[PDB]
């Protein structure tokens, strides 16, 4: 025991009592406010969401032009939609298409492009997807229920860099007729990280 | 540092929990939504963090025990911490008592205070960003097509060179520009912009199988070298 | 597997805990010591495991938190487990409910019970071994002096070849003769033995740092290949 | 909780509870027996030790034709000695010179040559030694006390095989004149390891 304190971890509540540990002190020595952490609460648990890629990739799927515009210089065209930020001021938009996939990853820690699509999922930020995504995609992409066949390619994304990459899914075969703010209400939040594809709304 | 964060190709991990996005809920105790503020409170202040680098070298520091048991949002607890007591911002025994005094009586309740003047701060931050963008006199070594191969270092402190790429072979796929050089400014020792580029690799270069798979990263020009001849 | 068990070149795991020889005690507990008569018993009679390829693999897919946590002879326990329900020993359930049942009342005794000539069996292994060198009709690659290259695959089973000297050249020192193939062994797929060679690597080629410094291991030669030209 | 099992470990009563059950179950179906644990017990916490080691190297620093015959050929001379047995099955000597120094690890698990040096340290098996040693050995051996000068190549052993490795140390400059056993009494275990070396007797 004296000779293994690495056996032993700090217990969960050592953790919660130092959240607030430092939140006292902060405010105490008047270096941050509470109506400051509130605003930050707010903006990422109500204000940002998986619903803004959304609409791009409805937008994409119905415009021929915005689609072209977006995947040569996706850094502009965001920044006119609004959708930038904070973890999300460099942006890549990855196109799947019959031949090739993609899915993004962060095996570092879990850099997400938060102004886009919100939080991350809980699975993204552990080791579990992080270390297995990268050596074989395929395995890992069949937990999810997504079969490839090995005529497919499968691109790996690991944001190393501040730059954050999204996927931008196909259309499913089963729309048609269906209009953007429609089209934007299929498009689920793990079709745009690669995990999954949009499915037909025909059913 | 070859640290546990750097999880990369490892094994053992098990399956992976999915959960339906309907269901997978954001926060599920108060101190994690705490947690979120904290963190984005003292960055958009430069109170500790300037940037994410010094924000990610707190959390690979933690002792992996600790890493892999904490929750998510304890990583980033670990980190402000960390970078407080660096920084001087907060005396080590000062914090020490007060966590004590938290696990003993975990009700007590904070004096609020308030005022819209930080708020607006941290919402300049929020919506304007920190793009590690930057303007240098440097001629790039590599372009776009060239064949490239990553230097084998194993540097002691912060990197985002991760192992499962090291002393391998791969091609440029873009040059985004100068970025903020993370081995450098996690340490304090000045945002030394290097060119940064996407690299491409196959399955078969990195795990020795033939597959038609392949990973896309972006690594600093000081991770990569010319092919000899 | 690349597993938390190859931590050859890690970062982060702290000092040393150096104590004294005539201090640094052997069992701190009574389970500790039971755990090393569990372990040589069943091996010694073949019960789970017939040699220590079985051993160490059960050890290498406990989870990583578990590895860090429990003690050393923890891991023992485990593999202990491991290879008993595999080889249908033990059923599961079965074990299940005992393990429970001592963790109610730990003071609960146990039946003893006795016979030398189990006790004869266990002394035979403990001083005749178990020498893992065989007889092949195969023509050993490499010789010594050679320079070689060590291969880069990541097996998921059980393998004797630390990720920090794959992909990485080297020199063989000797040639021991053909030995047990862990790969195949632990997984019970038959001891298909293999020429085992003692190759050395220079601290440059493993760390990209020019030290006076260098590594010696042994490799299995389904490890290594030889030099392109 | 729920989505998050791997960052609960299991406590360490369960192991103990875990090495009861199993003995009880062995036991009483007859697959082990009591006297049996004992007997290894015995064998490895009273029987064997670093004392064999020891012996080895008071010879070999007291006879140059068996130093010789144990540095070319060990498995013999070893098995002559009767220091054979389970994981001292293969062994070889490296010798430490005034320009070379020899440290043995198992970076992988804890392989260490039982018959001759008895269970390893504590700290020979956690982590800490077993990832740094490797990397860096300079440092790992400042940590113990020893500062080698930079013109003295450390040569790191690590047992991936069953092969086992032995440390023959250097013979202090305070001895001549003491005898075989007068020797053995001098060498440490750790010296055997390559992490210190022989003080001499001379203080
Ligand atoms: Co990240
Ligand atoms: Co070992």
């Amino acid at each position: 025991d004296p000779r293994f304190p690495h056996h032993h971890p700090r217990p969960q509540s050592f953790w919660e009592a130092r959240a607030k540990a430092l939140e006292s002190l902060l405010i105490e020595k008047r270096l941050l406010s509470s109506d400051a952490i509130e605003r930050v609460i707010k903006h990422y648990e109500h204000e940002l969401g998986p619903m803004n890629g959304a609409k791009v990739v409805a937008k994409a799927w119905t415009d021929p032009e915005f689609k072209q515009r977006l995947l040569e210089d996706p850094e502009t065209v965001l920044r006119e939609l609004g959708y930038f930020g904070l973890q999300g001021e460099h942006i890549r938009v990855v196109e799947n298409t019959d031949t090739v996939h993609n899915v993004v990853v962060c095996t570092l820690c879990s850099c997400y492009p938060w102004p886009l699509l919100g939080l991350p999922p809980s699975w993204y930020k552990e080791p579990a997807y992080r270390s297995r995504v990268v050596k074989e995609p395929r395995k890992v992409l069949q937990e999810f229920g997504l079969d490839l066949p090995d005529s497919v390619e499968i691109r790996v994304w690991d944001s190393s860099s501040e730059v954050r990459f999204m996927v931008l899914p196909q259309r499913p075969e089963g729309t048609e007729g269906m209009t953007e703010e429609e089209l934007a209400q299929i498009v689920t939040r793990d079709s745009m990280i690669g995990v999954a594809k949009v499915q037909p709304p025909k059913v | 540092m070859n640290g546990i964060h750097d999880v990369g190709g490892m094994d053992g991990f098990g399956k992976i929990m999915y959960v339906k996005e309907e269901e997978d809920t954001y926060f599920k105790h108060d101190w994690e939504r705490l947690t979120f503020g904290l963190v984005a409170g003292c960055m958009a202040q430069g109170l500790g963090m300037k940037a994410f680098d010094e924000f990610r070298i707190g959390i690979e520091k933690m002792r992996p025990v600790d890493y892999l048991t904490s929750s998510y949002y304890g990583h980033w607890i670990a980190t402000v911490a960390y970078n407080l007591l660096e920084t001087g911002v907060l005396d080590e025994k000062e914090l020490e008592d007060r966590t004590q005094a938290f696990m003993e009586k975990p009700d007590t309740k904070i004096q609020r205070w308030e005022n819209p003047k930080l708020v607006k701060v941290v919402e300049k931050a929020l919506l304007e960003g920190l793009s590690p963008v930057r303007e240098v006199s440097s001629f790039p070594r590599f372009e776009v097509g060239e064949r490239i191969k990553t230097r084998n270092i194993h540097p002691t402190g912060h990197t985002r060179f991760p192992r499962y790429v090291r002393d391998k072979y791969g091609v440029i796929e873009e040059v985004y520009g100068a970025h903020v050089f993370p081995d450098d400014a996690a340490h304090r020792k000045g945002e030394n912009p290097q060119y940064l580029y996407r690299v491409r690799f196959d399955a078969e270069e990195l795990w020795g199988v033939k597959q038609n798979d392949s990973v896309y990263i972006d690594l600093w020009e000081g991770y990569l070298e010319p092919v000899s001849h």
